[PDB]
C-alpha cells in the first residue's frame, strides 16, 4: 500500500 | 474467343432468340479433361434465359450458334468465362473451359 | 488500528480468494474463446487475450502466495518471493495500461483515416517487462528491530548504491502515478476526443442529401416509407429472386416497410469503408428468416430452393442440407450460428463483391461501448488507492496529537484500494460479459446421423470390426472416428504386406472389376454375388475415383479383409497411387470426410495391395494386361510392389496397358505398340496374348480397366486350347452417372463360368468438389444483392 511494515504492495509497504 | 467444333448436327433450322428460356445437359471440364460439373449427373437438366446475363458470356455465344438438338463442345477462354476471379471451390483461376453441351428443349 | 486490521485479515483473504477463483475461471474461458472460435481472431480481440495472459500470469502465481502471507502474520519468504511477486504486479499492471492505450489508438486509426498487431503485442510486452526490470531489482529483505524482537522486511532499501536507483526510491510514487494512470486516460481521452471531433466535422450533407432524393424518388406514394410494390416499381428488379429477402433485411422494426432511417442503415451495410464483418452478417441475416440469431436446416433449405429454383430435387438438396449443417456444427446444437458461418465462409471473399458508393456508419456502438468500459473499470479500480495515497501525502501528518482517527481513516482507505486493484484482474471477463454482445453470446456457448462410432462400437472384444454395424453406418451416410479409420487402414495394411506377389487363388471364386467408389453399387454387386461370408472375392482394383463415396468403399473393404482376410482377395488398380489420387476427387474425399492422416494412412493401405493372381492353375488375373519386359510368372513374382507405381517398368504395363482397338483381327504382327491413349504403357496384341498364354501354360487371363457397356467382353477365341484369351470385367453401373452402362461379375464354380449383371442403384448427390452448400451459394448472393443496390441507388 501507502504504509511502512512488513509487506510489498503497490506503492509502499503495508503494515 | 469461344469456339463451337461439332460433335452431332441437330435439325439446323432452330436457333435460340433473345427472351426465351433453353433447357440443356451439359458437361464442363477443364484443359486436363477432369470432370468439374455435369448436369447429367443431377437427373436433371439446367434452364437458362438469353439475354438477362444469367450464364457467362462464352456458354451463352456458344448456345447462340448451336441449334436445337445439336451436340457440340465449347471452347471459352477466362475472358468469356469466371476469369482470374474464378469460382470459389469448382473452378482454378485463369482456366480454359471445355463445354459438352447437348441443347433438348426452347420454351 | 489493531481491531481494523484484525478485521480486515479476513476480508483480505476472502478477497484474494475470490479473486484467485473468478479470475482463472473467466480469464480462461476468455482466451478459450480467442483461441477456438474462428471469427474472434480478426479484430483486436487477441490483444483483449494478451490482457487474460496478463490477468493469469498474475492471478495463479502472486495471489496465493500472498494468501500465506495473509496466515503468517509476518514475512515468512525469502528474496525470491521478495522479488518475484512484485515483479508479477508490476508486470501486469504495465500490460493492462499498454493493452488498452494500444488498442484505444488502433481503433481511432481504425474508424480514421494485420502483421502490426503481433509486433504491437510483442512491443506490449517487451516494454512492459523492461519497465519492471527496475521494480525487481529494486526491492530487499532486511531486520532492524521492532522494539525487542527484530523481525525481517521486504521492501526498497533505504540506501541504494546506484544512483539511479536512488532516484528511482526518490520518485518511485510518481512514477508509477504518471505512466501507469495519468498516460492511459490521458491517452484514450484525446483519441476519443479526436474520434468524436472527426464525426464531428466529417459529418455531411452530400451523401444523405442525395440518398433522400432517391428516397423520394422511389417513394410513389410519398408516404414515407417503402413497400414491396415501390420497389418492385423498378423493371430491373423484377428478375432477381433475391428481392424480398433483403427488403425483409433492410427494415430493422419489422413493420413491414423501410424509412428514411432504416433506408440509410440498409443502405450502409454496402459501403466501401465497411467492415467485413458487416457485410458476413449481412450474409448470415439473408438466409436468418426469422431473425432468431442462428441458420437451422429449414431456414437454409428455403432460401436455396427460392434461389435455385427447380434445378434440384428435394430430398437430394435437403441432404446436402443435413450435411451442412452437420459439418459446420461445432457444437452440436442442430443450428449454425454467426461463428460457425464466418468459420465456414470466410476464406470465399464475397465481401469484396457486395460493394456500392455510400459512406455512413451502423458500427462504433458496440466496440466503442467495450473500450470505453475497460478503461472505466481500470481508472475505477485504482482511483480509491491513489485517493488514499493523494490523501496521506497532503493531510497526514504524524507530529498532530489528533492523528487516530486519521489512521482509522486512512488504513480503511488503504484496504479498500489494495482490494479494488485486485478485483480488476478478475473483472474484465465480467465487463465483456456485460458490454458486449459478441462475448457474451461466446461464453454462453462456451460455458453451457452424427454420431460417431468409437473404437468400442467398431471393435468387438477379439478385435474383429462387426461388419454389420459398419455397413448400416456406412450405408446412411455416418462417419467414423479418427482412430477408428486410422486403426483399421493401418492394421488392414500390416495384413496385407505379408501376401505374396501372385496369389493361389482356387475355385469357387468371384471376380469384380472398377468399383471407383461406387459404395452403393459394391452393394448390389455383394448382394447379387452373395455376401463375402461364404464367397470368396477377387477384386481387380481400382477401389477409388470417379465416385463420391470412396472412402465407404475403402473402410468396408478393408474391414472384411480384417475379418475375412484368406476368403477375400484384393489386388492394385493404377488409381492408388499419388498422382492419380491427387488428380481426381480421392484427395478432396478425405479432406471433407476426414483428416489429412487418413488420407496417408488409405494411401499406405493402397501402397501394400497385391499385384495379380493365379486362379486354378488355369487363369492369370490382373488389373491391366501383359508387358514387353513380362515372359514368364516368375518376372511377376519378383515384383516389388511396396512402391509408387512408377512411369516404366513391368508396373505401369501391368497397371495401365490396354489391348488394341482390333485386338483379334490385327494387321500387322507386331506384339506391343506405344500406348497413346493412357498416355504410358504399351497396346498388345492378340499374337502376344496366345504366346503368353501357350509360353507359361496358362489358359486365359482376366482383366479390368478398361469401360464395358455390358460390363464384361471376351476377346478373341483361342486356337490352341478353344477358350477366349482375355476377358475384360467392369463392375461400376452407371460409369461416372453418364455412361448409363451394365455392370458384370464373374463368378468359376465346378468348372462353370457364369456371368451375373446388375444394373445401378440410387445414390445421394452431392456439390461438385465436396463442397457446402455456403460455398456453393454465396457468391450468387453476393452479385445478386450488389446488383439490386445498384440498380436501386446508383442509377
Ligand atoms: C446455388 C444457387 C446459385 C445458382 C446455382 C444453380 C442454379 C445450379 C447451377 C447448375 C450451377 C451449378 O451448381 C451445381 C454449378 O455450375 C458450374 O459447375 C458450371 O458447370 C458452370 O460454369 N455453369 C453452369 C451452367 C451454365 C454456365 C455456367 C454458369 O454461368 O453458372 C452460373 C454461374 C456460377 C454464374 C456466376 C454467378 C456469380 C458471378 O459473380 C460469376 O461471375 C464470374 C458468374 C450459374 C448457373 C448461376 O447463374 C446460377 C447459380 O450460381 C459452376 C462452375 C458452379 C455452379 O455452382 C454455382
Ligand atoms: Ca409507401
Ligand atoms: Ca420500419
Ligand atoms: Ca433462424
Ligand atoms: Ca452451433
Ligand atoms: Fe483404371
Amino acid at each position: 500500500g501507502n504504509w511502512h511494515g512488513t509487506s510489498p504492495d503497490w506503492f509502499f509497504n503495508y503494515y | 474467343g469461344v469456339e463451337i467444333e461439332t460433335i452431332s448436327p441437330g435439325d439446323g433450322r432452330t436457333f435460340p432468340k433473345k427472351g426465351q428460356t433453353c433447357v440443356v445437359h451439359y458437361t464442363g471440364m477443364l484443359q486436363n479433361g477432369k470432370k468439374f460439373d455435369s448436369s447429367r449427373d443431377r437427373n436433371k437438366p439446367f434452364k437458362f434465359r438469353i439475354g438477362k446475363q444469367e450464364v457467362i458470356k462464352g456458354f451463352e455465344e456458344g448456345a447462340a450458334q448451336m441449334s436445337l438438338g445439336q451436340r457440340a463442345k465449347l471452347t471459352c477462354t477466362p475472358d468469356v468465362a469466371y476469369g482470374a476471379t474464378g469460382h470459389p471451390g469448382v473452378i482454378p483461376p485463369n482456366a480454359t473451359l471445355i463445354f459438352d453441351v447437348e441443347l433438348l428443349n426452347l420454351e | 488500528p489493531i481491531e481494523i486490521k484484525e478485521t480486515f485479515k479476513y476480508i483480505n483473504t476472502v478477497v484474494s480468494c475470490l479473486v484467485f477463483v473468478l479470475g482463472i475461471i473467466g480469464n480462461s474461458t476468455l482466451l478459450y474463446i480467442i483461441y477456438k472460435n474462428k471469427c474472434m481472431r480478426n479484430g483486436p480481440n487477441i490483444l483483449i487475450a494478451s490482457l487474460a495472459l496478463g490477468d493469469l500470469l498474475h492471478i495463479v502465481i502472486a495471489i496465493p502466495i500472498n494468501v500465506y502471507k495473509l496466515l503468517a502474520e509476518d514475512w515468512p519468504f525469502g528474496a525470491e518471493m521478495c522479488k518475484l511477486v512484485p515483479f508479477i504486479q508490476k508486470a501486469s499492471v504495465g500490460i493492462t495500461v499498454l493493452s488498452l492505450c494500444a488498442l484505444s489508438i488502433d481503433r481511432y486509426r481504425a474508424v480514421a483515416s494485420p502483421k502490426w498487431t503481433a509486433v504491437e503485442i510483442v512491443l506490449i510486452w517487451v516494454v512492459s517487462v523492461v519497465l519492471a526490470v527496475p521494480e525487481a531489482i529494486g526491492f530487499d529483505i532486511i531486520t532492524m528491530d521492532y522494539k525487542g524482537s527484530y523481525l525481517r522486511i521486504c521492501l526498497l532499501h533505504p540506501v541504494q548504491k546506484t544512483a539511479f536507483m536512488q532516484f528511482y526510491a526518490t520518485a518511485k510514487d510518481w512514477w508509477l502515478f504518471s505512466f501507469y494512470f495519468c498516460l492511459p486516460l490521458a491517452i484514450t481521452a484525446f483519441f476519443y476526443t479526436l474520434m468524436t471531433c472527426e464525426m464531428l466535422r466529417k459529418k455531411d450533407a452530400d451523401e444523405i442529401k442525395r440518398l433522400g432524393k432517391r428516397f423520394k424518388k422511389l417513394d410513389l406514394d410519398n408516404s414515407g416509407s417503402l413497400s414491396v410494390e415501390e420497389f418492385m416499381s423498378l423493371p430491373e428488379l423484377q428478375q432477381n429472386p433475391l428481392v424480398q429477402r433483403v427488403i425483409d433485411i433492410f427494415d430493422t422494426d419489422g413493420n413491414g416497410e423501410v424509412d428514411f432511417k432504416e433506408f440509410i442503415e440498409g443502405v450502409s451495410q454496402f459501403s466501401v469503408k465497411g467492415d467485413k464483418e458487416q457485410k458476413l452478417r449481412f450474409a448470415f441475416r439473408i438466409y436468418d428468416m426469422d431473425k432468431d440469431g442462428y441458420i437451422s436446416n429449414g431456414e437454409l433449405f428455403q432460401v436455396l430452393k427460392m434461389m435455385v429454383g427447380n434445378n434440384l430435387k428435394d430430398t437430394q438438396l435437403q441432404q446436402i442440407v443435413d450435411k451442412t449443417i452437420i459439418n459446420a456444427d461445432k457444437d452440436g446444437d442442430g443450428r449454425i450460428s454467426f461463428e460457425e458461418f464466418c468459420a465456414v465462409v470466410g476464406g470465399l471473399d464475397i465481401h469484396k463483391k457486395m460493394v456500392v458508393d455510400v459512406d455512413h456508419l451502423k458500427q462504433r456502438r458496440e466496440v466503442a461501448k467495450t473500450v470505453f468500459c475497460l478503461v472505466l473499470v481500470f481508472a475505477l479500480c485504482w482511483l480509491p488507492l491513489h485517493l488514499a495515497r493523494i490523501l496521506k501525502l497532503t493531510l497526514y501528518n504524524q507530529n498532530d496529537p489528533n492523528r487516530c482517527e486519521l489512521l482509522s481513516f486512512l488504513l480503511v482507505l488503504d484496504y479498500i484500494g489494495i482490494n479494488m486493484a485486485s478485483l480488476n484482474s478478475c473483472a474484465n471477463p465480467i465487463a465483456l460479459y456485460l458490454v458486449s454482445k459478441r462475448f457474451k453470446n461466446a461464453f454462453k456457448s462456451a460455458l453451457c446421423p452424427s454420431h460417431r462410432l468409437t473404437a468400442k462400437e467398431v471393435f468387438d472384444n477379439d478385435g474383429k470390426p462387426r461388419v454389420d454395424i459398419l455397413k448400416a453406418h456406412l450405408m446412411k451416410e455416418g462417419r467414423l472416428e479418427e482412430t477408428v479409420a486410422l486403426r483399421i487402414i493401418t492394421e488392414g495394411a500390416s495384413i496385407l504386406r505379408q501376401e505374396k506377389n501372385l496369389l493361389d487363388i482356387d475355385a469357387p471364386v468371384t471376380v469384380c472389376g472398377d468399383i471407383h467408389g461406387q459404395f452403393f453399387d459394391l452393394m448390389k454387386l455383394f448382394e447379387v454375388g452373395g455376401s463375402p461370408a461364404n464367397t470368396r472375392y477377387l477384386f481387380l482394383g481400382d477401389y477409388v475415383d470417379r465416385g463420391y463415396f470412396s472412402i465407404e468403399c475403402v473402410l468396408y473393404l478393408w474391414a472384411l479383409k480384417i475379418l475375412y482376410p484368406k476368403t477375400l482377395f484384393l489386388l492394385r488398380g493404377n488409381h492408388e497411387c499419388r498422382h492419380l489420387t491427387e488428380y481426381f476427387t480421392f484427395k478432396q474425399e478425405c479432406k471433407i470426410k476426414y483428416s489429412e492422416r487418413v488420407y496417408d494412412a488409405c494411401m499406405d493401405a493402397f501402397d501394400c495391395l497385391p499385384l495379380a493372381a493365379l486362379m486354378n492353375q488355369q487363369f492369370l488375373c490382373v488389373h491391366g494386361g501383359l508387358s514387353p519386359e513380362i515372359n514368364t510368372l516368375d518376372d511377376i513374382r519378383k515384383l516389388d510392389r511396396f512402391k509408387e507405381p512408377p512411369a516404366y517398368g513391368p508396373m505401369c504395363d501391368i497397371l495401365w496397358s490396354d489391348p488394341l482397338e482390333d485386338f483379334g483381327n490385327e494387321k500387322t504382327q507386331e506384339h506391343f505398340t506405344h500406348n497413346t491413349v493412357r498416355g504410358c504403357s504399351y497396346f498388345y496384341s492378340y499374337p502376344a496374348v496366345c504366346e503368353f498364354l501357350q509360353h507359361n501354360n496358362l489358359l486365359s487371363i482376366l482383366r479390368a480397366h478398361e469401360a464395358q457397356d455390358a460390363g464384361y467382353r471376351m476377346y478373341r477365341k483361342s486356337q490352341t486350347t478353344g477358350f477366349p484369351s482375355l476377358i475384360t470385367i467392369f463392375s461400376a453401373p452407371n460409369y461416372l452417372d453418364v455412361y448409363n452402362n451394365k455392370a458384370a461379375v464373374l463368378k468359376y464354380e465346378n468348372n462353370v463360368m457364369n456371368i451375373r449383371q446388375f444394373n445401378c442403384s440410387p445414390h445421394p448427390y452431392w456439390l461438385p468438389n465436396f463442397m457446402d452448400v455456403f460455398t456453393w451459394s454465396l457468391p450468387f448472393v453476393g452479385e445478386k444483392v450488389t446488383e439490386m443496390l445498384v440498380n436501386v441507388l446508383n442509377l
